[PDB]
RNA sequence: AAGCUCGUAUCAGUUUUAUGAAUGUAAGAAUGAAGAGCUUUUAGUGGGCCAUUUUUGGUAAGCAGAACUGGCGAUGCGGGAUGAACCGAACGUAGAGUUAAGGUGCCGGAAUACACGCUCAUCAGAUGGCGCUCAAGCGUGUUACCUAUACUCUACCGUCAGGGUUGAUAUGAUGCCCUGACGAGUAGGCAGG
RNA sequence: UUCACUGGGCCAGCAUCAGUUUUGGUGGCAGGAUAAAUCCAUAGGAAUGUAGCUUGCCUCGGUAAGUAUUAUAGCCUGUGGGAAUACUGCCAGCUGGGACUGAGGACUGCGACGUAAGUCAAGGAUGCUGGCAUAAUGGUUAUAUGCCGCCCGUCUUGAAA
């Protein structure tokens, strides 16, 4: 009734960066709940979308999606590297990212 | 004949890595360079 | 035959470190007569010699 | 972290010099080579040898008698400093001989700063029969019966918000 | 996990809390840190004192007017140790602070609901027994804050009003405690215990 | 740049043995290199400083001079908060992976990791800032992670080298191809547009 | 004119594959003191001396002086036996999860599998499926956000100047 959610609920945090160079193709997602690279594991190969309202109407819905895959693991945080078609707009560093469970490896 | 027909291997950066914060001490002091004898097999293969 | 060959060739560097133990003495390994040389170091900032 | 190994030497034999006095010792190192590298420093240091005059025998692990039981290791020490060098004796309660060295090297790098370079093992001995334990500090736990509690405990949080105020009782 | 995330100053380091504080920002996490007063640093007052009097004759030359302006204040004085870990200038910062409330006590809207702690900045929890370590509020009395007094009275009321509460509650769940623990036993329960509830 | 012999045993900023007062000559010594020598002529070039290792001259010191090998010069890139002299790394265009040096409280990508001890400082300490005290400091060990134009693999561009290709090739043989290696650049040279 | 079959791009999803790589689960071995231990015995010993016994004392059985080698707990050392298990190393062992790439273009070749006929993961990706014309998609300009970027040229000197 209530829960209609079929995604775990991530922020997307920043580009994959040093301390002077960003690479924007590669975005860095922390996800709730996941503590060690071990548990990232199971989410890897996931389809990710980030999902946000815009101005004008497109396909009879003022809401667009951005959709991508997390690729690998980024430190012991369980914080994970995310590569989506059209990179994400880098005014989104600390915005809700829905993170899905297909495709299924169980 | 069989070593000189061979060309000189081109191997990758180490799989792991190279162990060592400093990589430039001799093995024998935490370092890389130098002689390591048996434990060169187990560098040898994460450059493969 | 190379297969036969270095199996029968670490059995019987066992088969001697045993034989010495047993006996009370010392076998020395065979001096190693092949290295495995790998450049560690870039190509600049290196002395001629 | 260490191992034990015994090193054997007996610089090479040459016409009318057959088999040498064979000089035996005990090193304390990482791995095999280190051993074998240190075993030719302490050899220098003792007589005059050099690495290509000298063959090592056999290298050899020693493995821990009993490691399920308490013992007490009085170490003697040589070490080099900024000052001249200098002998010393310590005292670890330790379960085997790998570990008393062990403990042994982070005390020395603390309360000294040397290095595994400047440190000689002298002798690592064991103490079967009490009051012969010199320092205070070993002897403070063979008391009888030692009951003590560990207060204010360091409880780790693997997530950073705590909702309870952590309450450090043992 | 939470829209807001009311943290309680009460007994913390004003550099761990903030830090964590800080990356919760940048990564949209508001936040709302109260009892501000009451929080925590490390070593003797008069250190503080020092570490700060320092801080005051900063000052600009010509103009002392358009210089370090050196809020007494604790909200302030923590905001500060905040606002240095946060580019507080590029938008994305601006977006942050913006994010922020660093309240003095605990007054409405939050007062009447829950808050936390954040376990990695405890005084007791990472300062060795017995050591020194200022507290805020003397600090900021010492250096100008004009309130100390305020919050503190106008504060003990807030408890009242509550611990008051509480009491009425406490007094509720004592009730179901034994609505379950009767409740308990039968069937329909002890199935569920065997799944675990 | 071209012509001539050769493509070799022609050599090498290297090691070894041999034979004399770090250092001379040889090897039926190793290792690497098919890139050598003989003409003939043709541009540009006459800047130092720093650091290293041997000394020589020196009193409060610093250093002064000589020789030797590098670094910058003609040179980007990662790191050292920032930088002529430090650390790593010599660059076609990309994709993926792995690392160096340096780091993982936050600004800042990455462990408010684990383990042993030590340190309270009235401006500790390691400081670029905030800040830190069973540390975010000191000494040490163990792993994990972060990332450069570096290495590995693949594609692509071009250059060079070796080669295939006709009783003619389902495209101009000054075409169509096959294989491998390479790619910084001032003065200057050659070449295609 | 009756009909039946069929649609060419572009971007995707899945399937079996191929080249590169990342991260797991699992099995078989070979080394060492043929691991050492533990454990099952055996013979000694001391204790931070257990049961018992002896003596000064309320607080009910007490608390240090002994006794004693283990008794109504055990430990230590030696001796003998019996398997393991870490650790190091190997497997031309098995089974997964993820990313990137698909270069080339009739057939020749090295092979494997199959009695043969053939077939195949063997000299570089194929097959299926969906999204379309008021499309699908792709671009330009304007600014925002994250990161980076000393004022060009000439002339000096060791480069900054």
């Amino acid at each position: 009734a209530e829960s209609h959610r079929l995604y775990v609920k991530g922020k997307h945090l920043s580009y994959q960066r040093s301390k002077r160079v960003n690479n924007p193709n590669v975005s860095l997602i922390k996800i709730e709940g996941v503590a060690t690279p071990q548990d990232a594991q199971f989410y890897l190969g996931k389809r990710i979308a980030y999902v946000y309202r815009a101005s004008k109407e497109v396909r009879g819905s003022k809401i667009r999606v951005m959709w991508g895959k997390v690729t690998r693991t980024h430190g012991n945080s369980g914080v994970v590297r995310a590569t989506f078609r059209n990179n994400l707009p880098a005014k989104t560093f600390g915005a809700s990212v829905r993170i899905f469970l297909y495709p299924s490896n169980i | 004949q069989a070593n000189n027909f061979l060309w000189p291997f081109k191997l990758s950066n180490p799989s792991g890595g190279w162990g060592v914060p400093r990589k430039f001490k001799h093995f024998i002091q935490g370092g890389s360079f130098g002689n390591r004898e048996e434990f060169i097999n187990k560098l040898v293969k994460s450059m493969n | 035959a190379y297969q036969k060959e270095y199996e029968t060739a670490e059995r019987n560097i066992i088969q001697a470190k045993r034989d010495a133990k047993a006996a009370g003495s010392y076998y020395v390994e065979a001096q190693h007569k092949l290295v495995f040389v790998v450049r560690i170091k870039g190509i600049n900032k290196i002395p001629p010699k | 972290h260490f191992k034990e190994y015994q090193v054997i030497g007996r610089r090479l034999p040459t016409e009318s010099v057959p088999e040498p006095k064979l000089f035996r010792m005990r090193i304390f190192a990482s791995n095999e080579v280190i051993a074998k590298s240190r075993y030719w420093y302490f050899l220098q240091k003792l007589h005059k040898v050099k690495k290509a005059s000298g063959e090592i025998v056999s290298i050899n692990q020693i493995n821990e008698a009993h490691p399920t039981k308490v013992k007490n290791f009085g170490v003697w020490v040589r070490y080099d400093s900024r000052s001249g060098t200098h002998n010393m004796y310590k005292e670890i309660r330790d379960v085997s001989r790998v570990a008393a060295v062990e403990t042994l090297y982070q005390d020395m790098a603390a309360r000294h700063r040397a290095r595994f370079r400047s440190i000689h093992i002298l002798k690592v001995a064991e103490i079967e029969k009490t009051a012969d334990v010199k320092r205070q500090y070993v002897k403070q736990f063979l008391t009888k019966d030692l009951k003590f509690p560990l207060p204010h405990r360091v409880q780790k949080s693997t997530k950073t918000f705590s909702y309870k105020r952590p309450s450090t009782f043992y | 996990v939470e829209p807001v995330v009311v943290i309680d100053g009460k007994g913390h380091l004003v550099g761990r809390l903030a830090s964590v504080v800080a990356k919760q920002l940048l990564n949209g996490q508001k936040i709302v840190v109260v009892r501000a007063e009451e929080l925590n640093i490390s070593g003797e007052f008069f250190r503080n004192k020092l570490k700060y009097h320092d801080f005051l004759r900063k000052a600009t030359a010509f103009n002392k007017t358009r210089g370090p302006f050196h809020f007494r204040a604790p909200s302030r004085i923590f905001y500060k140790a905040l606002r240095g870990m946060v580019s507080h200038k590029t938008a994305r910062g601006k977006a942050a602070l913006e994010r922020l409330k660093v309240f003095e006590g605990i007054p409405p809207p939050y007062d009447k609901k829950k808050r936390v702690v954040v376990p990695q900045a405890l005084r007791v929890l990472r300062l060795k027994p017995g050591r020194k370590y200022t507290t805020l509020g003397k600090l900021s009395t010492s250096v100008g804050w004009k309130y100390e007094d305020v919050v503190a009275k106008l504060e003990a009321k807030r408890k009242v009003s509550s611990a008051e509460y509480y009491a009425k509650k406490r007094a509720f769940t004592k009730k179901v405690a034994s609505a379950n623990a009767t409740a308990a036993e039968s069937d329909v329960a002890k199935q569920l215990a065997a799944l675990g509830y």
